[PDB]
């Protein structure tokens, strides 16, 4: 309806995109350190068997 | 009366300067809205002030 400035909407879209990027970073941080805990059971982990 | 005349001259000068200042403010607002940094509401107020 042409009420608010365009730089305000630009800054809103940029914020949403940045938040998406940060969530991707967090998900990736989780995916790593899940490669170590692949085995379901604690007694079957490679370190314990050694 | 002779003094009222000079008073009027001075007031004319002052209001001319005020008009120039309002013109400059309006132009700045219009350019900012053209590039997207301001809302249409801001432009309407500068036009009213001019």
């Amino acid at each position: 309806a042409n009420l608010i400035g365009r730089e305000e909407l630009q800054h809103a879209r940029d914020a949403v995109t940045s938040a998406q990027a940060q969530l991707d970073v967090a998900i990736q941080q989780y995916n790593a350190n899940q490669a170590m805990i692949l085995g379901t059971k604690l007694e079957d982990q490679p370190a314990v068997q050694q | 009366s002779f003094n009222n005349i000079n008073a009027s001259i001075s007031s004319i000068n002052a209001y001319k300067q005020a008009v120039v200042s309002a013109q400059s403010s309006l132009d700045a607002m219009e350019a900012g809205y053209s590039v997207g940094t301001r809302t249409i509401v801001d432009v309407l107020d500068a036009t009213t002030t001019l």
